[PDB]
């Protein structure tokens, strides 16, 4: 299961920074659930492969450059020469992502969300992850360094006695 | 043709696509210039023709940013003066230079 938070600004209210995040079971072809928080009031929804495969066929275009621009677009995975638009509409709850260039957008995708009916779980969860991801980042960061030293250290060893057995 | 039937027509082959007049003419011409200009260009460009009583429908495929641009040029059978004043006058002007 895995799972990734981007940051957005979405062009309705560009002041505010609302997280996006997309979780999937093995890859992003089987689906998703997407679930979009501004802080206070989230909202949640799934995307089966149907979808996915329709939306696929009506945009007249392979389905892995498909994927990878999906990837590209939601996971952050942006590089420098692109630019997309998030948009969503609360009263209709609507959500749709575009691709700009040059003065010329693209509907790349659209869904649509249902909101949750107590923010506060969603939430703490997502804080949860979070914070259990930086937990576990560090522990592995400390244990390399901790390899590293002594790995420089033998080295440094091994040379020193090199060089007194080839003067030998 | 002028604007109105070049976004009617945008509007209607590229559903997802919502980009004004001038810079849907500026990607045509990016894209078809290099073509016409030399080829063995590496640019992605597939053409096709087909055929009515009377119109050509020529189909161009393309991508920019990776992504689809689908053109359809409706061409009717050019009028009488078009074509002598394209190609009947000035190839006798060039036969009558390269005979000097």
């Amino acid at each position: 299961m895995e799972r990734k938070i981007s940051r957005i600004h979405l062009v309705s209210e560009p002041s505010i920074t609302h997280f996006l995040q997309v979780s999937w079971e093995k890859t992003l072809e089987s689906g998703f659930v997407i679930t979009l928080t501004d802080g206070h009031s989230a909202w949640t929804g799934t995307v089966s492969e149907s979808e996915i495969s329709q939306e696929a066929d009506d945009m007249a275009m392979e389905k892995g450059k498909y994927v990878g621009e999906l990837r590209k677009a939601l996971l952050s995975g942006a590089g420098p020469a692109d630019v997309y638009t998030f948009n969503f509409s609360k009263e209709s709850c609507y959500f749709f992502f575009e691709k700009n260039l040059k003065d010329v957008s693209f509907r790349l995708g659209s869904f649509n969300l249902e909101k949750v009916e107590n923010p506060a779980e969603v939430i703490r969860e997502l804080i949860c992850y979070c914070l259990d991801t930086i937990a576990e980042n560090q522990a592995k960061n400390e244990h390399l360094q901790k390899e590293n030293e002594r790995l420089l250290r033998d080295w440094n060893d091994v040379q020193g006695r090199f060089e007194k057995c080839v003067s030998a | 043709v002028d604007t109105s039937v070049v976004s009617q027509r945008a509007k209607e082959l590229n559903k997802r696509l919502t980009a004004p007049p001038a810079a849907f003419l500026c990607h045509l011409d990016n894209l078809l210039r290099p073509l016409l200009k030399d080829a063995a260009h590496p640019s992605e460009a597939t053409f096709s023709c087909d055929c009515v009583a009377d119109a050509l429908i020529l189909r161009v495929r393309s991508e920019l940013s990776g992504l689809p641009f689908y053109w359809n040029f409706h061409c009717m059978l050019a009028s009488p003066s078009l074509v002598s004043q394209h190609l009947i006058r000035p190839l006798m002007g060039m036969s009558l230079a390269l005979q000097c």
